[PDB]
RNA sequence: AAACUUUCAACAACGGAUCUCUUGGUUCUCGCAUCGAUGAAGAACGCAGCGAAAUGCGAUACGUAAUGUGAAUUGCAGAAUUCCGUGAAUCAUCGAAUCUUUGAACGCACAUUGCGCCCCUUGGUAUUCCAGGGGGCAUGCCUGUUUGAGCGUCAUUU
RNA sequence: AUAUUGGCGAGAGACCGAUAGCGAACAAGUACAGUGAUGGAAAGAUGAAAAGAACUUUGAAAAGAGAGUGAAAAAGUACGU
RNA sequence: GUCGAAUUUGGGUAUAGGGGCGAAAGACUAAUCGAACCAUCUAGUAGCUGGUUCCUGCCGAAGUUUCCCUCAGGAUAGCAG
RNA sequence: CGUGGAGGUCAGUGACGAAGCCUAGACCGUAAGGUCGGGUCGAACGGCCUCUAGUGCAGAUCUUGGUGGUAGUAGCAAAUAUUCAAAUGAGAACUUUGAAGACUGAAGUGGGGAAAGGUUCCACGUCAACAGCAGUUGGACGUGGGUUAGUCGAUCCUAAGAGAUGGGGAAGCUCCGUUUCAAAGGCCUGAUUUUAUGCAGGCCACCAUCGAAAGGGAAUCCGGUUAAGAUUCCGGAACCUGG
RNA sequence: CUAUCUAGCGAAACCACAGCCAAGGGAACGGGCUUGGCAGAAUCAGCGGGGAAAGAAGACCCUGUUGAGCUUGACUCUAGU
């Protein structure tokens, strides 16, 4: 069966690691029953529901950091964006849309016009 | 090599041409090709000529 | 050798564990097509090379 | 595939050592060295004129 | 003496293991990998060794990476997550 | 043909030179002040014998000017230089075995 | 390792290969509560590690490894 | 792979 | 005359051809553009209730979360509240995480699971020693700040 | 507009049909060799379904003879023909 | 044969292919040496050798001319279809 | 004439048995080859008009695989040598024990290690393959256990040598060189008591790093103990370093 | 100690088919052909006449408009100087 994230997500961060160190001593609780008993499935569910909680407690830890570096520049290299290496070295669309006066003058008065010719 | 009463010929065979075989099968698909991206350019230009 | 690197006895702990027949439930599996360990190592057959 | 059958280093031995002069397979420990190589007679082969 | 005799002396190795490919090329006196080209930054390859390139190349692997990049580039290389429609 | 055994000592493979008991460079003391405005005296503490070399070396002990330390310099032995014996090294020394006018 | 146990007052671990005598010794104060008075170790040949742990003569191991709940 | 020594003669054939 | 030899047939063998199959290849066409210091490709070691591999994954270890579908998995065992439900599944999807030791590999090294330095904290009666825990310490180049050096050099000093 | 034996995704073939076709239809760049660079295999098919032969007997046992399953054991994991 | 030294030897270390090393034998350089091994150029060229897969029917030779660094081959005319 | 495939026809044959294979059984054809019957077998296949080609084997010291005669033959003969009984067992020239006879003969067939190997160590079970006969035994097979260090070593130092940096060459992968034509760093005492560590002084100039389980080197010994570990574990008795 | 016989174990070289001679002719020295002599199962141990026995696409010689090593006032170049 196992724990569930939605009910976790609104526990606070000590209960949840209160939890965790729960779940670990009924993992070694469990570690010394296997070597006397051949089978013991039961383990699977508790490894299982400490990864949850671990990535839970991440999660929460993350947003904080996320809403403390809420509207700045310069936030973390682990929070901001992964896309690819030469998809963040490439020119933002302000970057590239940039124009010279010279061609925004040009741009307006002589643009490409919608033209149809039958008459 | 020389042998009867032939013309003297002059093929160009004599590199490595056989890695440079350009074969157009690709003369339909392209075609076809072609005709897709005219009809894209007269719907986004889509008045104009 | 006796004194040797834990790199070179960790690749044997390696070996050792490796050093087993199949286990014999697994013919018994569905589309299953192993019949032995054929990557079976020994000793005196065929030697590392580490 | 052009590839095909060439996908090995093959040389002939020679003579002196009572086999055919067909290129055969280096190496050791797998069977498939000393056996023939390149030719259309041969398992493994490349086939008279291959396809284009 | 040129066989079976000079082959017993035959008990210290002039290759052992490499860090950047685990293949017991790595030459201790040179300290060089003969197949990775350890420690150049440039992993050896040649291309008159086309099958050695096929032995190292991508995909020989895991790809623990590059697997997933094809699957993000279909999604848009988007981020946040789903709403429970 | 093949590379020449002369040809093959340049490379410096196993025709280099074996300098490992040889005491070190046999150089006279470097041209400072003294030795061209006046004499400096120095002291043999060993004469001692160098690995490929039929000459013996003898071990004089100058001081150093300048700082408060004991700048030892590796002589060549002359015949008849011992133990004990003041070497005098310069413009203004005298014309006595050993000496370096 | 049973016989360690109930004679010399030596708990046998299995270890991470991470850790060292230290770590092992603070551990066993944590989840044991019990005083240590040394470790030796050793890498086993299948490449875990393994601890003998031995106690002061104040605690009993017998009486504290059935308390773990193996004997 | 074997060359062996006795084919050789050179004594007769010359 | 039997045995033996040889020939042919039946049945039995040896062996694995032929025949029929085919989640594989090969070629042709179409379409797309997507690796990496935010740590790639690759390597080593490890993880399953019972696996040596392959496949998958990384001490959250044949996987976590999220979403979707909607009751399986399966070789055995086991679990069942999970079955008119925030929910089975070696399910698909995947936008959030983990991601050992390495590798361009980045403290110095490495035929070593070696040797250090800085910050914060904890314990040991401790700024200095020891240990643990967390976080850091490459090079080159660019922009900028700060601190500087040079009779390179200007002015102003009395 | 052009190129494209690579990569991702698709569709097709007067192509090959397990000594063929890619080296690889399978735990294949595996096993194995080699100091090393490098070399480099073999190996597909029971049957619709394991229903993969309970039980009896001879034998130390393997196995045999019987019986039995199955449309067929002239299909018994040394398995289509 | 020699056996206290121009000795024997381990390990570390250097020297890498027209290069090394050589008390010099063209000796040794991983069973490889009058120029190692690996892969590629490479299916290298070959006037030279060997081989070249079914039936029947009709016709049916030449080993000679001239030329060629030509003489184990080709062009040419001739014979044949 | 035959083979693989393609367009067409025969509304062709076929689980009431397609193809294939065997058949000193039949029929046709000069022949290539075709056809029928029987047996086996189990899922597809053919005649005619045309298209197409990776299209027909006795040879190539052909390739790959498989099998023979040779032939139950050569042969299993170096290292002095075995024998009796009992037990085990289905079974004993070879296992175990005992009794005897022998050898290595301390420059050993002993006891330990270096390299290398890698679990071969040890126990239990066990004999299809291996142990060129055998096998109840085994370095085999299967399942498991097992290697404990402040003092032994690595770790540290330098050796021959290797090799970044600065710089210099080179189209370049990279080469040279290792203190060099470099502005190449860190150590004691403190001084303050916003206070943590700046300024106060002063000192110092080497100028990376790697390189030895036989060199150099801080320090441990006895007794006992396991199926298998020990200068490592227990007991006792010591020592070194750092603080 | 082998060989030898037995129990167990168990290869290889080589092989067109095979294995009695004389002469003849014949690729000029035949196991086979022609003419003659002859000719009776199956075989053991030895032997070394023959099988122009086996082992290797002669290593001598020649040919190749194939090479390599070496030399030199060959031909053509070249690092260096
Ligand atoms: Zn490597």
């Amino acid at each position: 069966a196992g724990v569930k994230a939605y009910e976790l997500r609104t526990k606070s961060k000590e209960q949840l690691a209160s939890q965790l160190v729960d779940l670990k001593k009924e993992l070694a609780e469990l570690k010394v029953q296997k070597l006397s008993r051949p089978s013991l499935p039961k383990i699977k569910t508790v490894r299982k529901s400490i990864a949850c909680v671990l990535t839970v407690i991440n999660e929460q830890q993350r947003e904080a950091v996320r809403q403390l570096y809420k509207g700045k520049k310069y936030q973390p290299k682990d929070l901001r964006a992964k896309k690819t290496r030469a998809l963040r070295r490439a020119l933002t669309k302000f970057e590239a849309s940039q124009v010279t006066e010279k061609q925004r003058k040009k741009q307006i008065a002589f643009p490409q016009r919608k033209y149809a010719i039958k008459a | 090599a020389i042998s009867k009463n032939l013309p003297i010929l002059k093929n160009h065979f004599r590199k490595h041409w056989q890695e440079r075989v350009k074969v157009h099968f690709d003369q339909a698909g392209k075609k076809v090709s072609r005709r897709n991206a005219r009809a894209t350019r007269a719907a986004k230009i889509a008045p104009r000529p | 050798a006796a004194q040797k690197s834990f790199r070179i006895k960790q690749k044997m702990a390696k070996a050792k564990k490796q050093n087993r027949p199949l286990p014999q439930w697994i013919r018994l599996r569905t589309n299953n097509t192993i019949r032995y360990n054929a990557k079976r190592r020994n000793w005196r057959r065929t030697k590392m090379n580490i | 595939s052009e590839k095909a059958g060439h996908q090995t280093s093959a040389e002939s031995w020679g003579t002196g050592r009572a086999v055919a002069r067909i290129p055969r397979v280096g190496g050791g420990g797998t069977g498939r060295s000393g056996q023939g190589a390149f030719g259309n007679m041969c398992r493994g082969g490349r086939m008279f004129a291959p396809t284009k | 003496g040129k066989g079976t005799p000079s082959f017993g002396k035959r008990h210290n190795k002039s290759h052992t293991l490499c860090n950047r490919c685990g293949r017991r090329s790595f030459h201790v006196q040179k300290k060089t990998c003969s197949s990775c080209g350890y420690p150049a930054a440039k992993t050896r390859s040649y291309n008159w060794g086309a099958k050695a390139k096929r032995r190292h190349t991508t995909g020989t692997g895991r790809m623990r990476y590059l697997k997933h990049v094809s699957r993000r580039f279909k999604n848009g290389f988007q981020t946040g997550s789903a709403s429970k429609a | 043909g093949r590379v020449i055994r002369n040809q093959r000592k340049g490379a410096g493979s196993i025709f280099t030179s074996h300098t490992r008991l040889r005491q070190g460079a046999a150089k006279l003391r470097t041209l400072d002040y003294a030795e061209r405005h006046g004499y400096i005296r120095g002291i043999v503490k060993q004469i001692v014998h160098d690995s490929g070399r039929g000459a013996p070396l003898a071990k004089v002990v100058f001081r150093d000017p300048y700082k408060y330390r004991l700048r030892e310099e590796i002589f060549i032995a002359n015949e008849g230089v011992h133990t004990g014996q003041f070497i005098y090294a310069g413009k203004k020394a005298s014309l006595n075995v050993g000496n370096v006018l | 390792a049973m016989k360690k146990v109930e004679d010399g007052n030596i708990l046998v671990f299995q270890v991470s290969m991470k850790a060292n005598k230290y770590q092992i010794k603070k551990a066993v104060k944590e989840l044991y509560e019990v005083d240590v008075l040394k470790v030796n170790t050793l890498v086993r040949p299948n490449g875990t590690k393994k601890a003998y742990v031995r106690l002061t003569a104040d605690y009993d191991a017998l009486d504290i490894a059935n308390r773990i709940g193996y004997i | 792979f074997y060359e062996d020594y006795l084919i050789f003669d050179c004594r007769a054939k010359r």
